[PDB]
């Protein structure tokens, strides 16, 4: 799950804007997804596949001369013992699809059971042996925010220039309707609700809160 | 003096909108104030 943060990372970057008074904006888009396909190439190689230890101080272990007939060599890393015990358990076919065990690995597990989970079977075999980017993606979030405010006054004054009769009622509206908003908490403030000025609706609502 | 079948309908429409026949009593509900404040009201009627 992704981390969330308490800064914008991203912005829309807008495109309202008229693409033939304001030039290089589709220069921006092709360098924006440039360099969206300039990091999907990197992603890839930071989950990059390597073939590098098949066979091939504590990464060399000796092994046991018993389990030493399942692998073909006397030491190696611990990699290589498991990698290659399943694959014994892989070529002899001895998986149940209609493991159960070999001869040798009755020798190599100490056990007579002739059928044991792959679990047990590696239990057995463990038994035998950067900043930067973060600030460049601030300010360039802090500049297509700057854009996006810009582009959003110019929508403002060209949507004023066609129907200034609709726009305008809507502000004397907006004003008329967020005006009051902003005067409705003003009676709460702690030195002016013990002074029993504003208690002679808070009249009704002791009557609503009564009844209740 | 009206037909059945209208007395009926305009009667169950009466009641529908609970306008006639409304089954209530005053006794589980208190009074209130309404968002109209006190004032000085008067009901004109034409001369009969």
């Amino acid at each position: 799950n992704p981390v969330p943060v308490t800064y914008p990372t991203d912005a829309y970057i807008p495109t309202y804007l008229p693409d033939d008074k304001v030039s290089n904006l589709a220069d921006l888009k092709k360098l924006i997804e440039m360099d969206s396909r300039l990091d999907l190439y990197l992603t890839r190689r930071r989950l990059d596949t390597s073939i590098n230890l098949p066979t091939n101080d504590g990464g060399k272990v000796q092994y046991s001369p018993n389990l030493a007939t399942l692998i073909g060599m006397q030491t190696g890393s611990v990699n290589d013992a498991v990698y290659s015990i399943y694959k014994y358990i892989l070529i002899n076919n001895l998986f149940v699809t209609e493991v159960k065990l070999d001869s040798l690995l009755q020798k190599v597990l100490d056990t007579n059971a002739a059928h044991l989970p792959l679990m047990n079977v590696v239990q057995t075999v463990n038994k035998l042996v950067d900043a930067e980017d973060t600030a460049k993606l601030r300010e360039i979030t802090k500049l297509a925010l700057q854009l996006n405010s810009s582009a959003q006054k110019y929508q403002f004054f060209h949507e004023l220039s066609l129907h200034p009769r609709e726009t305008l009622t809507h502000y004397l509206w907006s004003s008329k309707q967020n005006e009051l908003v902003l005067q409705g908490d003003q009676y709460f403030n702690e030195d002016a609700a013990r002074t029993s000025d504003i208690y002679s609706s808070l009249m009704g609502n002791i009557s609503l809160l009564y009844s209740q | 003096a009206m037909d059945v079948a209208s007395i009926v309908k305009i009667h169950a429409f009466l009641e529908k909108w609970g306008l006639i026949n409304y089954q209530i009593d005053p006794r589980t509900k208190p009074s209130l104030i309404g968002p109209s404040f006190t004032g000085h009201f008067q009901v004109v009627l034409d001369t009969p």
